[PDB]
DNA sequence: GGAAGGAGCGTTTTTTTTTTTTTTT
């Protein structure tokens, strides 16, 4: 009982539902963003529901990440080329020694390190809980110290939004 | 003690489900043949949407029904802590099941969660899409946010026809055995509104007040609905016609003014016949004399000076 | 006890016998207990018509004189938001009766209080546990209830009360105090009630509190306009046959002096003459809209204060102008 | 779903009877399983932490009776039961108790 | 140093030189003061009502009522948000303006003057033996701009506290004002000065500051220019002395404050051109007026009446737009955003001159 | 002495006992009884301002409970306190659950000391209509042991269930005609000299408050005080010390809407704002003047009503004076 | 060489009470 949309998923960039334009407009943003002293340092996102935002991003790295992480020097965690090109934040995890509201934090504090011989691209699809104002304030600091921060090797980042109305809620 | 008829003849099987004749035939192929998709059920109270979805997911997973499917509705703590970890652990369940089977997670009255809850819904539906499946149930499908509505199939419920009510109306009665005549039926449905909840629980307290349901009985305890007095009244041709109306079936009936002019300008809303000028004057007028209500002038000349001025309007 | 107690709470109905007026809720009440096949109940009506009292007559039919042990009754004087649904609410109708009494009964007196939240919320609550629980809603504005509660329960109107069951209830209320009543007082006090039972009682204790020697004073139609201040049918006929038939100045002079004579209010005035009105026979139908529109609006002013002999002039002028049409 | 047995010793469990609803006549084989919300089952903590000695006593109208003795403090819970227990709760209580 | 209005200002009942009548009353009241009741004077802006409820402060305590100290007082809200109140208060007497909080006035109504009502002043006699207790002075500026909950709320604390506190209120409009609240109050008309004693008090003005003046026709018409406002004929006479090097001349322009001549082009463009990118036009400029936080009646009234003086205009006209100017001020008075009324307001002229 | 001439003459004069309150017997004679019967009814007092609610209410207290059981039996709450939906529903509930205090001996032989609180609601028109609704089973509950009394000046804003429960009573303006006996009591008491007539025009004046009567008379006796002529007050101070317009104003005022001239009407109207005159003093006296006038015919009088009634209304609204004003005059001289 | 089709534009953001969720404890 596959359903089609995904069993149908795009296998390479040529077969992404998108307008050409758009499509190079980002891959120069992102070829751009991959070099050593990158003038951008976070590629937002923004967009209705369903526009291929994640689908493109992906699509792009699966090309991008290869062309310009270096080459191991015979050190990796297993025997497989360990194929991580996208680095992907998790909204629901929990773990026993972390409060809720430093899950984030805790994650940009290990992104950092995906750089050269780890390189991999930084995608945030599953924001934390940004509708908790302390969450959404915390979130707004990391951010900023990010794109402030004086670390001369960092990942590119890319934050995907889905734009969408909240409906009236009792 | 004996059940109320509107939970002793709720149906077992999607057989016994009338109206929507189209969607009904479609939920009984997805549950006779197994791979459902991630779906929306919206429509009107009382149309048979909880009925229905608990009908599919019963048939679908036939014994492993218990194991296998998760209900949680408004009355339930539904956070985001919920989801997080109650809908994520019954997502993550290795559960074995028939060849294309899914586990099902009903969410009754989905228009009711949180913004975050929603929010956090996206990526357990995009992880756990292959062994779970969800099935959303409320009356307002625009209250799901659009990530959401993106991955499920929509399924509108209309309004049940006449013919449908008295079907499962004379099964209930066959069932029960009770006594009624042609226009007690008629009666029953016109009072019900398409609304079957309605119609049954009419039809017990009629069976009940009197034994035969005839048209006179039927309406010493049911009432006519009263949007369809008030778009007599606002419909009335001559003043004296409007203001007997609202004297005679609404006033001295109990009804209150603030329902009186919500009414009248939810019906307003709905006048095809009349011009947009006019309407739009009368909705203006409405509005003026519901403000005057709020404020405690909620008196009988109010409402005659307002339906003086909608017939102002009309001339 | 009781007598210390206002007569409103004083004669408030104990069994399901002594409800007046509703004679069809009542007896499908009654039987419906008879055969112990009681639906979720809605009693939607006006102020002072008998709901509470119903429903708690009901439950001590249902369980005797020991209902408060099983009955879970809930207003508007306590919270009931969506943290109190989904605990008290629910534990309350998931769980057992004391003593296997049946089903238990929840009592949600003027729900049209509650939020849209805690409504929803209700909705599951009640489907599910109606094996063991019955509920019962109580309003008088049914705009504030969401589709899905009302289409839940079984309505049932409660009528402003009809004159026959006044009469009978102040009947009983004269044979248990030592109060007699004149037939033009109890015509007066019923045109006043508007068919609530609480202004009757409440007039009726002013009245005979009014009285010197009630022991053997009789109550007339003067003493409840006095009890009441409210204007005398004489008095609303005299000031409309001036308006329509005299002068500016001599309508203003019959106006002033009719005001004076007992210190009426103007508002009561324009109610009465309204309620004259009502009646007339007019051949000319705009007569009718400038009078409903300047009446209507002269009630709006008033009630938010203003200048008393400017309204009364506008209320003479409304009407000489709306009858020369 | 979890367990916790207590031992069939005269140390943590002193006594304990079936009287098949009547407290008269004991019966050999028959459960009797009663189904509670922990949120009024955990008010009894507080005073089973001070308790040397607890005596539970359920009838068959589903009303539970704890008695906690701490001269002394002397305690009484009574607790309802649930409407009824669930085809799946009740499958997984028999599947732990055998 | 401190500006004319400031350095001449009276500071003694009988250093008052206008309304004479007003004066002898103040007077009366301040014979026996030990029974005075709470005060509510109303009357045009700047004709000096601030100034007799301070020769009347002074007369009853002393000169001591001049030397004013400031406070912060902090309040919060039932969201938690914090905000602030400047408290003038001297030995004798205290001065609010609650309006200056906005929705928020009646909070400081409940909760600040309410203590000060409480807290009764007691002090240890010098001479005689016990304690000696005096009634506090609080007065309330802009009084008329409380919201209404604010005036519900002043009732019974004027009333069960009067022992303890004495209101005077202070306002240029009574229309606002509750009718429980002038029930409250003794009621003070304070009426502006006539031409003639303004310019008195500008000829002594200037005599003081040896300000070379060619005739008194200045004064006049400085006079004529202020409507009767002394504050403002004291500003523009400092104005346009200083810009005259203190010598005046009947050629000197007469200075008036820069929204007034804003307004006044605007009439002009308004009765000029009439069409729609005109009141696009106007729309801007309202905006401009708003900007600087003019009180939108306050523009209304001063776009009404400036319409009102144009010449070319007949008497339908003029009624017609004194009808949109009274049902536009009842919907600015009942409304939420002004900016819809005062483009309502000169679409109606714009289509009745049109 | 001076501590008992330390207070305003409305707060020296108000009431004590029933017995003092003037002009409302029909309400005060079943109050009175209540004293023997002991059956008190929830109350709603509602009338226009300074009528004698507060007063009421007040002595009723005092008279039923005194100075030491009422400290027990008693709360009040008004616009001054916050009166919150969570209030009603804590505060005001804790109170009306509350056990009757034991009364002692002397309150016992010294009043009667019925088994009941009071609570006491003050300018409840101010309060929100959910907050109004909370209250609605807390006055049933505990009516054997608890008794509410609400006092407003408008009624519709008493949601009709509270005015259902509250048995009402209606104070009525008090004018020339039923207060004048207490107006001369004070006067009388404070050795104030007036012309015959004085009282009863500034009872026409106040226009049914006897609060402001007694501050107009106050503030006469005061001027008159410092004058210290010896001389009797006159009409005419007590009409400028109240703020009606002299008659020679207001017939010019009239010649000119006769006229009929729109800019002389604006000029007069400019330079006669300048004086200060409250607009609905002005409307008041044009009213009196027009409607009473026996020149004018049977349509002018209709027109002119409704005009008089729009603007004020308007000005009930918290309206500009000037504006409103000049719009009425420019009307009536149209008509 | 005309359509037709499509992209980018046209933006910012507290406040009264009352209720509710979330997070850390
Ligand atoms: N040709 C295609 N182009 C793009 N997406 C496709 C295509 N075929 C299937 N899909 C799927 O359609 C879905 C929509 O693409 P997404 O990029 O996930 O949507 P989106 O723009 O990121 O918006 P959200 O935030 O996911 S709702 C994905 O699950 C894709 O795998
Ligand atoms: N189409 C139908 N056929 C038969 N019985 C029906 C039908 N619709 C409603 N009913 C009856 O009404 C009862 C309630 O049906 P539900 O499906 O729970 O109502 P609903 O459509 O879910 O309305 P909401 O959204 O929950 S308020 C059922 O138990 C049946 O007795
Ligand atoms: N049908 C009735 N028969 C006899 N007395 C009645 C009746 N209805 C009301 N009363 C009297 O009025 C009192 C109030 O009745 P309730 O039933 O509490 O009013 P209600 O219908 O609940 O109105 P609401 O909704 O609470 S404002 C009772 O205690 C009786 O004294
Ligand atoms: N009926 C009365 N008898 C005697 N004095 C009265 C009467 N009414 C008012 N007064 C006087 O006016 C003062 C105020 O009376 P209140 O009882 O507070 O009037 P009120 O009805 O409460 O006015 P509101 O509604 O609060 S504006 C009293 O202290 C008396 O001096
Ligand atoms: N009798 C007077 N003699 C001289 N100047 C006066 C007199 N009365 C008022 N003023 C001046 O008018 C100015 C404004 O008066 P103010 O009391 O602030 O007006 P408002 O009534 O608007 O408060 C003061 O600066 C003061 O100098
Ligand atoms: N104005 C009406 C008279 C209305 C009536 O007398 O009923 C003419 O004809
Ligand atoms: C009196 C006259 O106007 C009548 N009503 C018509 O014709
Ligand atoms: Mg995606
Ligand atoms: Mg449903
Ligand atoms: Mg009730
Ligand atoms: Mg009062």
């Amino acid at each position: 009982g596959e359903q089609w949309y995904e069993k149908f998923k795009p296998n390479c960039l040529e077969q992404v539902a998108i307008h050409k334009r758009k499509l190079k407009d980002v891959q120069e943003a992102l070829d751009a963003m991959f070099l050593p002293n990158a003038k951008h340092r976070i590629l937002l996102l923004s967009g209705p529901s369903g526009c291929s935002k994640s689908t493109v991003i992906k699509e792009l790295s699966k090309i991008l990440v290869p062309k310009y992480r270096q080459n191991s020097n015979g050190t990796s965690f297993r025997s497989t080329p360990n194929e991580h090109k996208v680095t992907e934040f998790r909204g629901d995890c929990i773990v026993n020694d972390l409060p809720q509201m430093e899950s984030f934090s805790e994650f940009l504090k290990g992104a950092r390190y995906l750089v050269m011989s780890n390189l991999s691209l930084i995608l945030i699809e599953d924001l934390p809980n940004v509708f908790h104002i302390d969450t959404r304030r915390r979130f707004q600091q990391l951010i900023l110290q990010w794109l402030y921060s004086s670390e001369p090797l960092l990942p590119p980042l890319v934050i995907c939004i889905t734009e969408c109305e909240i409906p009236e809620n009792d | 003690l004996q059940l109320p008829w509107v939970e002793k003849y709720r149906p077992q099987v999607l057989s016994d489900i009338v109206g929507n004749k189209e969607t009904i035939d479609r939920l009984q192929q997805i549950a006779k043949d197994g791979n459902m998709p991630h779906m929306i059920i919206s429509g009107m109270p009382g149309i048979g949407k909880t009925t229905s979805v608990h009908c599919l997911a019963h048939e679908l997973l036939g014994r492993s029904y218990a194991d296998g499917v998760l209900e949680l509705n408004a009355s339930d703590d539904r956070g985001i802590d919920v989801v997080r970890n109650q809908i994520k652990h019954f997502a993550q369940k290795k559960l074995h099941l028939p060849p294309g089977k899914h586990k099902i997670v009903i969410l009754d009255e989905a228009d009711s969660m949180t913004a975050g809850a929603q929010q956090a819904l996206r990526r357990t539906m995009e992880l756990y899409s292959n062994s779970t499946r969800f099935a959303f149930a409320c009356n307002q499908s625009n209250k799901i946010i659009e990530p959401l509505q993106s991955r499920c199939a929509i399924l509108r419920y209309s309004k049940l026809s006449d013919e449908d009510v008295l079907k499962r109306l004379l099964q209930i009665i066959k069932l029960e055995d009770v006594k009624y005549t042609n226009d007690g039926l008629e009666a029953i449905i016109f009072t019900a509104e398409g609304d079957m909840r309605q119609a049954i629980n009419n039809l017990q307290s009629t069976v009940a007040g009197h034994g035969l349901v005839n048209a006179d009985n039927v309406f010493k305890i049911v009432d006519s609905p009263h949007p369809l007095i008030v778009k007599k009244m606002l419909l009335a041709s001559n003043l004296e016609d409007s203001i007997q109306i609202l004297r005679t079936d609404l006033w001295k009936k109990g009804y209150s003014s603030i329902d009186i002019v919500t009414t009248s300008f939810r019906v307003t809303k709905n006048l095809a016949q009349v011009k947009e000028s006019v309407r739009l004057e009368m909705i203006k007028e409405i509005g003026l004399t519901h403000m005057r209500i709020l404020e405690g002038v909620g008196t009988y000349l109010q409402l005659a000076s307002m339906l003086a001025k909608i017939h102002k309007l009309n001339n | 006890s009781k007598e210390n107690l206002p007569w409103v709470e004083k004669y408030r109905p104990e069994t399901l016998d002594e409800v007046y007026g509703q004679n069809e809720v009542i007896t499908t009440v009654r039987k419906f207990v008879d055969e112990g096949k009681l639906p979720h109940l809605l009693f939607y009506g006006p102020p002072g018509t008998g709901k509470t009292s119903t429903i708690v007559a009901l439950a001590r039919e249902i369980y005797g004189k020991n209902y408060s042990n099983m009955v879970l009754e809930l207003n508007a004087s306590d919270d009931r938001g969506i943290d109190v649904v989904r605990n008290q609410i629910k534990d309350f109708a998931s769980t057992r009766q004391i003593f296997s009494k049946g089903f238990k009964l929840i009592i949600l007196d003027e729900a049209d209080a509650m939020t849209n939240a805690a409504q929803n919320a209700l909705r599951r609550v009640i489907e599910r546990y109606t094996k063991n629980t019955r509920f019962c809603v109580l309003a008088n504005y049914a705009h504030k209830l969401t589709p899905a509660l009302l289409s839940r329960c079984t309505r049932f109107r409660f009528q402003p009360l009809p004159q026959e069951a006044i009469e009978r209830r102040i009947a009983n209320v004269l044979v248990h105090e030592k109060l007699k009543l004149s037939p033009n007082a109890e015509k007066a006090l019923i045109e006043l009630s508007n068919g609530d039972m609480r202004r009757v009682l409440n007039v009726l204790q002013s009245c005979k509190a009014t009285l010197d020697n009630p022991d053997e004073d009789e109550i007339s139609d003067d003493v409840i306009y006095e009890c009441c201040g409210a204007p005398r049918p004489s008095d609303l006929k005299a000031v409309l046959k001036s308006i329509l038939e005299d002068d500016w100045g001599t309508a203003h002079y019959t106006l002033n002096k009719v005001r004076s004579a007992k210190g009426l209010a103007l508002i009561d005035l324009i109610e009465g003459i309204v309620k004259i009105l009502e009646d007339y026979e007019l051949q000319n139908e705009e007569t009718r809209v400038h009078l409903l529109t300047k009446l209507a609006d002269i009630e709006y002013s008033i009630s938010k204060g203003g200048n008393d002999q400017i309204q009364g002039s506008a209320v003479i002028g409304a009407i000489k102008a709306s009858f020369e049409n | 779903f979890s367990k916790i047995k207590l031992p069939s010793n005269r140390s943590i469990l002193e006594k304990l009877q079936v009287f098949d609803g009547d407290s008269t006549t004991v019966i050999d084989g028959f459960a009797v399983i009663g189904f509670f919300d922990f949120t009024s089952f955990d008010k009894i903590r507080k005073s089973t932490k001070i308790a040397s000695k607890v005596l539970f006593r359920m009838d068959v109208h589903g009303v539970l009776s704890v008695n906690i003795l701490s001269p002394g403090i002397v305690i009484e819970v009574c607790m309802l039961e649930k409407e009824s227990i669930d085809e799946a709760a009740q499958t997984e209580i028999e599947l732990l108790m055998e | 140093m401190s500006l004319w209005v400031d350095k001449y200002r009276p500071k003694s009942l009988n250093a008052l030189s206008h309304n004479e009548e007003l004066t002898n009353f103040l007077k009366s009241l301040s014979d026996q003061p030990r029974d005075l009741p709470h005060l509510l004077l109303y009357g045009p802006n700047g004709t000096g009502k601030k100034t007799r409820c301070m020769a009347l402060l002074e007369s009853i305590f002393g000169p001591g009522v001049y030397r004013l100290k400031i406070d912060v007082r902090q309040f919060v809200t039932a969201s938690n948000r914090k905000l602030e109140l400047n408290v003038v208060s001297s030995p004798y007497h205290l001065e609010i303006t609650p309006s200056d909080m906005g929705n928020n006035d009646r909070i400081v109504i409940q909760e600040l003057l309410k203590e000060v009502a409480q807290m009764e002043q007691v002090d240890f006699q010098d001479s005689k033996d016990g304690l000696a207790h005096r009634y506090k002075c609080v007065i309330i500026n802009e009084a008329n701009s409380l919201t209404k909950d604010a005036q519900a709320a002043l009732r019974r604390t004027m009333e069960k506290y009067s022992k303890n506190i004495r209101l005077i209120m202070v306002c240029d409009s009574m229309s606002p004002i509750i009718a429980p609240i002038k029930s409250r109050c003794l009621l003070i008309r304070c009426p502006a000065p006539s031409d003639s004693e303004i310019s008195t008090i500008l000829s002594d003005v200037v005599t003081n500051e040896r300000i070379q003046l060619e005739t008194k026709d200045i004064l006049k018409r400085i006079a004529q220019a202020s409507n009767g406002n002394l504050r403002v004929s004291l500003l523009m006479l400092e104005s346009m002395a200083l810009n005259n090097e203190l010598a005046l001349k009947s050629s000197s322009p007469i200075i008036k404050p820069d929204w007034i001549i804003v307004i006044h082009k605007l009439t002009r463009k308004i009765v000029k051109e009439r069409s729609v990118n005109s009141l696009i036009e106007c729309r801007a400029v309202l905006y401009d007026l708003l900007a600087h936080c003019i009180p939108a009646n306050i523009i209304l009234k001063e776009l009404t009446f400036s319409l009102l003086d144009v010449e070319t205009l007949n008497t339908t006209n003029k009624s017609s737009i004194i009808e949109y100017s009274s049902v536009f001020d009842e919907r600015l008075s009942l409304g939420n955003k002004a900016i819809f009324h005062l483009e309502g307001f000169i679409a109606k002229v714009m289509c009745c001159l049109d | 002495e001076q501590s008992l001439a330390q207070q305003p003459w409305v707060e020296k004069y108000r009431p004590k006992n029933l017995d003092e309150v003037t002009a409302q017997d029909h309400a005060v004679t079943v109050l009175k009884k209540t004293l023997k019967s002991a059956n008190l009814p929830h109350m709603l007092f509602y009338g226009p301002p300074g009528t004698g609610k507060t007063s009421t209410i007040l002595a009723l207290t005092k008279e039923l409970y005194g100075p030491d059981l009422m400290k027990s039996r008693i709360l009040e709450l008004n616009a001054s306190d916050e009166r919150g939906i969570s209030i009603v529903r804590e505060k005001v509930k804790n109170f009306a659950r509350l056990t009757v205090s034991k009364p002692s001996k002397h309150d016992l032989e010294n009043y009667p000391c019925p088994p009941y609180k009071i609570i006491i609601l003050d300018e409840a028109d101010s309060m929100t209509a959910d907050a109004q609704s909370a209250l609605r089973r807390t006055m049933e509950t505990y009516s054997g042991v608890t008794r509410f009394c609400l006092i407003c000046n408008y009624v519709t804003r008493i949601i009709d269930p509270l005015a259902s429960r509250c048995s009402k009573f209606r104070f009525k303006a008090l004018d020339a005609s039923n207060a004048i006996d207490r107006l001369r009591f004070i006067s009388e008491q404070e050795n104030v000299k007036c012309d015959d007539g004085v009282l009863e025009r500034i009872l026409d004046i106040s226009a049914g408050d006897l609060r402001r009567g007694i501050t107009l008379l106050q503030s006469a006796s005061k001027g008159a005080q410092y004058l210290g002529d010896g001389k009797n007050i006159t009409s005419t101070q007590v009409e400028e010390l109240a703020g009606v317009v002299p008659h020679d104003i207001l017939i010019e005022i009239v010649e000119k809407v006769k006229s009929g001239d729109f800019d002389e009407i604006k000029k007069y109207v400019n330079t006669f704002m300048k004086s200060g005159w409250s607009a609905a003093s002005v409307v008041n006296q044009l009213h009196e003047y027009y409607i009473t006038n026996d020149n004018f015919d049977t349509n002018f009088k209709n027109q002119i009503s409704w005009l008089l009634f729009t603007t004020d209304s308007r000005l009930n609204n918290g309206t500009n004076e000037h504006i409103q004003l000049l719009n009425l005059l420019v009307k009536i001289s149209q008509l």
